């Protein structure tokens, strides 16, 4: 799991799947040093409008929780980023990767690479509070045998993961957030 | 609608326990409704109490009833870097608006 990459569950038409999504620079960062222009995402995986609508909101969610968190660092005001998100996913399941690039961009634009093996899912807001999202057995079931064993949901689906059966459960340890500030204190130790 | 499906599905498992169940006389109380209808689907109200920036509670007129949006504004860069300059702060809006 290199830097700016995150692996990320999703409900396929047909059972779950562990698709991955990527980032990565795509001009020089410094062709203006005081130049005052956007860091224009071009996102790309053949996406329908939800998914670019989703894609947007996150994108602001992240330069508005870098400028707040680490105000120095401005890689990602200005610098103009190629974001690959993989098809696959049903439409309405679509929104449901969200939290993910919420994260994909902050690692690039911190260098650490994520902690390994730890596939997370959910909505996300402009303010940062996660919300529910369905389709959650198919997605356990598929990101059990990727090896993954730190799964974080959504604080408000919980009561849907602690009815599936109890041998699907065993192993892998879970988390739960509503506040995405948490979720950056899990990832990144 | 959905209160009146629960309430029978409280009722039937209910009936269940009395054509082989020990007990010969349910009494559902706060305390033991788990066992017939498991855990809650819901526990939060409201979205959650403002975020002091920049929200507002909203009713709106859905299809099916009214219901309670929160609309949600944010900044979108750093505010000055430059305040002598003349370029106005565009709004980008979202939501799959229509165009009125």
């Amino acid at each position: 799991t290199p830097p700016g990459v995150v692996m990320g569950l999703a409900w396929t038409a047909m059972g779950g799947s562990t698709l991955f999504v990527e980032t990565s620079l795509r001009r020089p960062q410094d062709k203006d040093a005081k130049g005052d222009k956007d860091g224009s995402l071009e996102v790309t995986g053949q996406l329908g409008e939800v998914m670019k609508e989703s894609a947007r909101i996150a994108y602001t969610f992240a330069r508005a929780f870098l400028m707040q968190h680490a105000p120095a660092n401005d890689y990602l005001v200005t610098s103009h980023i190629h974001l690959h998100v993989p098809e696959g996913a049903t439409p309405k399941d679509g929104p449901s990767a969200g939290c993910t690039i919420v994260t994909a961009l902050l690692s690039l634009a911190m260098g650490r690479p994520v902690r390994q093996n730890l596939a997370m899912t959910g909505e996300v807001s402009l303010t940062g509070k996660i919300l529910p999202v369905g389709g959650i057995k198919e997605k356990t079931i598929a990101a059990k045998r990727a090896g993954v064993t730190c799964i974080v949901l959504p604080a408000e689906n919980k009561k849907d993961f602690y009815d599936l059966a109890a041998f699907i459960t065993e192993g892998l340890e879970v988390h739960f957030v509503e506040h995405y500030r948490e979720i950056f204190d899990i990832a990144f130790p | 609608r959905n209160l009146q499906k629960q309430v029978e599905k409280v009722l039937r498992k209910s009936a269940y326990k009395i054509v082989s169940g020990e007990a010969e006389s349910v009494e559902v109380t706060p305390e033991n409704l788990q066992d017939f209808v498991g855990k809650p689907v819901f526990t939060v109200e409201r979205m959650y109490d403002v975020t002091p920036p920049g929200v507002v509670m909203g009713l709106a007129w859905t299809a099916m009833g009214g219901s309670t949006l929160f609309v949600e504004t944010s900044l979108r860069r750093p505010q000055d870097k430059d305040a002598k300059g003349d370029k106005d702060g565009s709004l980008e809006v979202t939501g799959q608006l229509g165009e009125v």
